């Protein structure tokens, strides 16, 4: 149900 | 006709694309993203800007200064950015039985091409389709970044850019992205005592000074890192997808769905 | 009760029902455009953009015993995603009639709602028939690719339908022929019915033979213009976020204002089944 | 709580 | 939930079995090359390269009282691996026929399979008897070191035997003696296959007596050519990675196409056991 | 699950 995110956790 | 690779090979492929992307990207390091909207969304709202209203009434009771809203309501369509590659069935059989690396060089190449493409998009929007370039966005606050090759060089330009931003009532922790030539030619070791020019610039900036080859020869930009000035709406991150068997050879495609919406086009300065 | 102020909903169930029935009735009576246009289904209120889809296209498509002829399916020329505007009007009630209607005059009086719905539907038709250029919308008598044709021979018997014959000829030449529909301005719709000497038959009869989906008249159109279209889908459509509804705008001065709403967009999927002057 | 189109269904 | 779609295998187990049996039988009928060589066993699909043995040798093991010969057989540079190609054809099977085979008429006909298998076998035989330059491969009538010896002497009632006698002498002069085999072109073979040689019976019997491993027919070979080889392994080989079999490509427009495969390579470990025109 | 040669080894 949640729309996952993989690469883009880079801060700011 | 089926899903060729098993869980382990899927995992290896996905982690390869993930690692190459996370290494290669400079855009994700300076902008913050609107939440992953899911695949279905294809358009998003836009921005709000040049609402020059002092709003500083500050009375007992209240006056009727105008409210802030989007200058002119409109939308934009999230593009799709992709690369494609191929695999040969005999190689999958070998990796299954004889030798067991499962070469995934092609995935790495595709991920690199896709990431390069999207960074070129962020720093320079597509002209034909019609989007915004960080070195071509309208209302861009030009400032001469010339007269380098001096002991006191880029500092005298960054300070000028910062005062230009700050006179617009638009400040905070700043960020800088510089072309390879300028960024590497910046190690003019000495300012006066012992400090490298890059690191004193960084002390002035406080949100990193990065290098991206995608920029032109003699250019760079400085921005105000906050949100509510810039954004990066995503519909899905870079991932791998299967295109169905064709002549017994398996094709594949790596996907990413992005769009930046510069809400407040005042935090931009250039050469 | 009526002093507490800013109660969320003034009216009770039956008053809402009467308002809705009234506005529906007046809309259905006073709408001319929605009678030659299949509407794209009720999307919702959240949706605010629709896929303006096509621009052109023609491909024969062939027949064979086995089925290999390589006809490329009609996909699209350019995706656009226009936005959906909103059309609205508003009116007032006197906070006492909502009391008389609860004791004395048991059915509530709503003449203002009908007066408002008339203007709302008027604007609807004006939008479908014309653009604005303040949001960049295209209207039937404005959109580019209209296949103009001169039509000056009227005020005399020797003519009239020849113009619409020419319009049929031009539309057919584009390989686009089907059940036509015709809309005309009052200054000429009245002109059609003249009973000049050696009368024979009044012209709208032949015109309605030649149209087969109804000849209509709309005042929103200018004095001396009129159009001919091909009724089907894949040429015109009408994206509907939400039909005419009544909503409440807060209570000011103890009175009660309301507003009739609806959100439409005309999307022409084939700017080739259109003809004008 | 369906979509429940109300006024506009005029044929053709 | 019905037939239409891009579904998986249309066929059924009995139908698959019949298809596989048909291709096997036509292969066995059609393959002339695989009857003089002998195969290095099934190595599996995954393999794609195989060692390539180098070249000639005249080192005969000697017998002595006390072992001191040491029988050296030293290779020169490397092993020079080579790659295993693929060969294939097509199976356009109409979808309506498969539908009829379920509810109506039910002889599912697979003659196209037999045609494709014949074409595949003919092509790979052409590969064995002739390499392909684009891949840089080698063939029996083109290798270097064929010991060519002209014939130019047939069409006379008996002038065919001495050619093969001389060919056997040339084979043996390189110290390479054994049970020979002969492959011949159609009209040459029929011309040989003629009346008694005036010294007994048909020439084919003397030739089969001399060759002692068959005298075979090849339309795949050129007009007036033919070869004789020494059948034994340790000289010639046929590495197979997988035998001929049929696989289902995907869904075409709506039909069902297949493909027949095998992955071979002949290894000529000693280009001295070949004699030609 | 074996190599399972099918049409090979003709008379040899």
């Amino acid at each position: 149900p949640e729309k996952r995110l993989t690469v883009g956790s880079l801060r700011r | 006709a089926e899903n060729p690779l098993r869980e382990e090979e899927w995992a290896r492929l996905n982690e390869t694309v993930i690692q190459v992307a996370r290494r290669s990207l400079v855009g994700r390091r300076i902008l913050d993203i609107y939440g992953p909207l899911g695949a279905g969304v294809q358009t998003v709202p836009y921005d709000e800007f040049q609402g020059v209203s002092p709003g500083a009434v500050d009375i007992v009771g209240e006056q009727e200064t105008a409210m802030v809203f989007t200058d002119a309501r409109k939308f934009k369509t999230i593009p799709i950015i992709y690369k494609d590659f191929l695999l040969h069935w005999r190689d999958i059989e070998a990796a299954r039985t004889h030798n067991m690396p499962l070469d995934v060089s092609a995935a790495a190449g595709a991920a690199a091409l896709c990431a390069q493409q999207e960074d070129e998009l962020i720093f320079y929007g597509d002209a034909r389709l019609g989007y915004e370039g960080l070195m071509t966005a309208n209302g861009r606050l030009t400032v001469p970044l010339g007269d380098w090759t001096s002991p006191g060089g880029g500092f005298q330009a960054i300070v000028e850019a910062t005062r230009k931003l700050n006179e617009q009532g638009h400040f905070g922790p700043y960020a800088v992205v510089l072309s390879p030539r300028l960024y590497s030619q910046l190690h003019r070791i000495y300012e006066k005592t012992g400090v490298l020019e890059i690191e004193t610039i960084r002390q002035l900036a406080s949100d990193g000074v990065y290098q991206s080859n995608r920029l032109r020869g003699e250019s760079g930009v400085v921005v105000s890192t906050g949100r509510e000035n810039m954004d990066l709406a995503v519909s899905m991150d870079m991932v791998a997808a299967y295109l169905g068997a064709s002549r017994m050879n398996h094709p594949f495609r790596v996907l990413e769905a992005l769009l930046l919406r510069i809400k407040h086009p005042d935090a931009i300065c250039t050469l």
